[PDB]
């Protein structure tokens, strides 16, 4: 999860293409290879806001904290038992 | 030895295997010795009894196994593969099983291994071509103060020289059935030269008890 | 007491040992067993508890855990789910052929020890896991379980105590990781036979997920014993945190391999040449002792000259007590592919569930096949030591810790003929 730590901004991808003579991908957006990094998303917000760009936010999704036990998987009663080990 | 398995003509689920009722009654006596809703434990119990009415385990035997008790047939394959003594191959009638581990290593099983390998023409793994003797090589059967000994499918012999499971298998190919015991002069687990302990007689009930009981 | 051994006859437990009496009920009855048990059975729980704990008595499956310590953990309310004690007959040990002297010859002292534990711990059945190896010895204790209920001392109101009592007797399948007492509880459920982690303990979650307490077949048999002749009669033997009598079999190189009840800290070589006859060969003929069965360390005989066989001077002569197998290895072993067949067992033997065992138990092994040759170099011993350290302590059950402390008690007391065996491999194959 440590790729998952600081707030990024990207640009909308852009047209790639064929080159005719190799078949490399051509393209013509400057701004198609910069990803920005950005400690908070207020300051992603304001680097936006500052540069003039049209931004959207998507907000951080946390991993919900689950409830874990090594016993309940051999449980008297329940359907938690696992059927093999 | 593999872990897979792969269809041959004979070990396939289209193999006829079917309990015998006597059988179905015996597994209704394993069943019911676990808990309502914990049928899955009998698992171990009657895929053995499968092992004795048939000799080894075709895949129809895991199967109806996993049938008769409602697990999936996975769980029946994994308890057939991490057992040594269910036979996934047809073995031999006499399955001899040789105990090499140290304490038996130690008091020369290695000259009983090579006496049946010498007697049956065979080595360790093969069966005789008469499908009467399987000789394969065990761990710690349990029985290290009679050592060296071998298993032979229920039977454990012990105290053996060469000479002793020479005639064991003579007489095995004859027929007859011998006595599961040391071919020394001992009977179980004694010192072989006379009792050094529990030569007095027992003392019965009541002796030693504590007052308030 | 300062000095410990030489056990009288009428100080015994395991009275028939042997097979020279009828272990039958007739037999047994006449033996002192079932005497008395449903007074065992009215007083109580904590009176058996505390009987248990009064006695001393440690673990005889090898670990030895306090057993009335443990026993207590069952003492607690029932939460709906029903308690079992489950008796761990499985003895897979090399070395130890204990139990089956005890199942196949008193088996219903094994019976009234589930009885009197069970009552104990509150437990509803007794499932005796098995070998399945022993099959003869399980058709013995089935017929001493129909005895059992046809006389009313098990089953339905029990001993005439009002308390419902079931023994159960489950095979095994040939598995030596199935005497792990967890991995025992799943081979009892139906699956592999893999150890469960801990916690939780058996105690908590156990067999079918209720309350559980496995314990051995000779701490289980004892225990009548000890609550008829009294817990101060078995804490007045061995030494203190030693207590009682104790199963030995002497197997390997002595003139009279043979099972023996004796005094828990009688001295290794009075022992051997008591109740074995002696090394073959002569005392001077010794090269080594496994003490307790395989996975305990080695001693050389420097150490066996002078050692008590209970578990804290064995701890303290950098071993274990175990199972108290005593193997006896003279002057003519190669001991080097003693334990590499040692090690092989335990790789055979191995239930593949986590990484160190699975892999490096294996992987022992094959440095240990070419230790036999010779075919390696010194810089592998103290590396195969560290391979050692790297499966014990770091693995789910104690199989990787039985499977690393024979290679670390042969390094530690035979290093110079590793290094001799190698040394003369590379001078007559260069
Ligand atoms: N008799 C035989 O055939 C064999 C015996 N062994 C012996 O087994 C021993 C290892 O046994 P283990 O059970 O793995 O060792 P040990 O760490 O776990 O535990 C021994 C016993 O004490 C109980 N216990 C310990 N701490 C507890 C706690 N905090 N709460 C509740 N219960 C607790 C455990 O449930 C167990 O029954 C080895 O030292 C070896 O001598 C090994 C192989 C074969
Ligand atoms: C790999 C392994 C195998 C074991 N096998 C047995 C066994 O066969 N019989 C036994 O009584 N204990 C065996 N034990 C010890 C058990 O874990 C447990 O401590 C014991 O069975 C019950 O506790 P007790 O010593 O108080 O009776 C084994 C332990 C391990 C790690
Ligand atoms: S260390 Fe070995 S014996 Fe234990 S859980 Fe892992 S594979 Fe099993
Ligand atoms: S070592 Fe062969 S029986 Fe235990």
């Amino acid at each position: 999860v440590n790729n998952t730590k600081k707030w990024k901004m990207e640009f909308d991808t852009r047209e790639r293409w064929e080159n005719p003579l190799m078949g490399w991908a051509s393209t013509a957006d400057p701004l198609s290879n910069l990803v920005l990094t950005f400690s908070t998303k207020e300051d992603a917000i304001a680097f936006a806001e500052k540069n003039g760009w049209s931004y959207d936010v998507e907000e951080r999704k946390v991993p919900k904290p689950k409830s874990k036990s090594y016993g309940a998987n051999f449980s008297w009663n329940k359907r938690t038992r696992v059927s093999t080990k | 030895a593999l872990f897979v398995h792969r269809d041959t003509p004979k070990n396939n689920p289209e193999t006829p295997f079917d309990f015998t009722p006597e059988n179905y009654k015996r597994i209704e006596a394993i069943v019911k010795n676990y808990p309502e809703g914990h049928k899955a434990a009998a698992v171990l119990p009657v895929l053995d009894l499968a092992q004795r009415q048939n000799g080894w385990l075709p895949i129809s035997a895991m199967n109806k196994v996993a049938e008769i008790l409602q697990v999936p047939p996975m769980r029946v394959y994994e308890v057939a593969t991490f057992y040594t003594m269910y036979n996934r191959k047809p073995v031999g009638k006499y399955h001899i099983q040789v105990c090499t581990t140290t304490p038996c290593m130690l008091r020369n099983s290695d000259s009983i291994l090579e006496a049946i390998q010498k007697k049956l023409g065979i080595k360790v793994g093969e069966t005789t071509p008469d499908k009467l003797f399987t000789l394969i090589e065990v761990e710690c059967l349990g029985a290290c103060v009679n050592a060296p000994m071998v298993q032979i499918n229920d039977n454990y012999y012990e105290d053996l020289t060469p000479k002793d499971i020479e005639e064991i298998i003579d007489e095995l190919k004859a027929g007859k059935i011998p006595k599961p015991g040391p071919r020394s002069g001992r009977f179980s687990c004694e010192p072989a030269g006379g009792l050094t302990s529990l030569t007095e007689p027992p003392k019965g009930p009541g002796f030693g008890v504590q007052a308030g009981l | 007491k300062t000095s410990f051994g030489s056990l009288k006859d009428e100080d015994r437990i395991f009275t028939n040992l042997y097979g020279r009496h009828d272990w039958r009920l007739k037999g047994a009855q006449s033996r002192g067993d079932w005497y008395k048990t449903k007074e065992i059975l009215l007083k109580g729980p904590d009176w058996i508890l505390g009987e248990v704990k009064t006695s001393g008595l440690r673990g005889r499956g090898g670990a030895g855990f306090p057993t009335g310590l443990k026993w207590s953990f069952m003492n607690k309310p029932s939460d709906g789910r029903p308690k079992y004690l489950v008796v761990n007959a499985d003895e897979g040990e090399p070395g130890t052929c204990k139990d089956r002297e005890i199942i196949r010859h008193d088996p219903h002292k094994l019976v009234e020890g589930c009885l009197v534990g069970g009552r104990a711990m509150g437990a509803r059945a007794a499932y005796i896991y098995i070998r399945g190896e022993f099959y003869n010895e399980a058709s013995n204790l089935q017929v001493a379980i129909r005895e059992a209920y046809e006389a009313g001392l098990i089953g339905k109101n029990a001993c005439g105590s009002g308390y419902d009592f079931d023994v159960f007797v489950v095979r095994g399948a040939g598995a030596y990781i199935c005497g792990e007492e967890t991995a025992l509880i799943e081979s009892i459920e139906g699956k592999q036979g893999k150890p469960r982690l801990k916690p939780p303990f058996p105690a908590d979650v156990g067999v079918f997920g209720c309350p559980t307490t496995v314990a051995n077949v000779e701490t289980v048999a004892v225990s009548p014993t000890i609550c008829r002749r009294g817990g101060a009669w078995f804490a007045s033997f061995g030494r203190e945190r030693n207590s009682g009598t104790k199963l030995f079999n002497i197997s390997g190189h002595v003139n009279n391999p043979c099972t023996v009840e004796e005094e828990m800290s009688v001295p290794l070589k009075e022992l051997i040449e008591k109740h074995a006859g002696g090394v073959t060969g002569g005392w001077d003929n010794l090269l080594a002792v496994i003490p307790g069965g395989s996975s305990t360390p080695l001693i050389p005989k420097s150490v066996c000259e002078t050692v008590l066989m209970d578990f804290d001077a064995l701890i303290q002569a950098q071993t274990g007590l175990g199972t108290a197998a005593v193997i006896v290895m003279d002057r003519s072993t190669d001991i080097v592919k003693a334990i590499a067949r040692l090690i092989e067992f335990y790789k055979h033997e191995s239930c593949g569930q986590c990484t160190p065992c699975r892999e490096g138990v294996d992987w022992m092994n094959k440095v240990m096949a070419r230790f036999v040759r010779g075919d390696a170099r010194p810089a592998e011993i103290d590396s195969l030591w560290e391979i050692s350290k790297q499966i014990e302590g770091h693995t789910i059950c104690a199989l990787g810790d039985g499977a690393a402390w024979p290679v670390q008690g042969l390094i530690r007391h035979f290093r110079p003929e590793l290094e001799e065996r190698m040394q003369r491999f590379a001078q007559q194959h260069q």
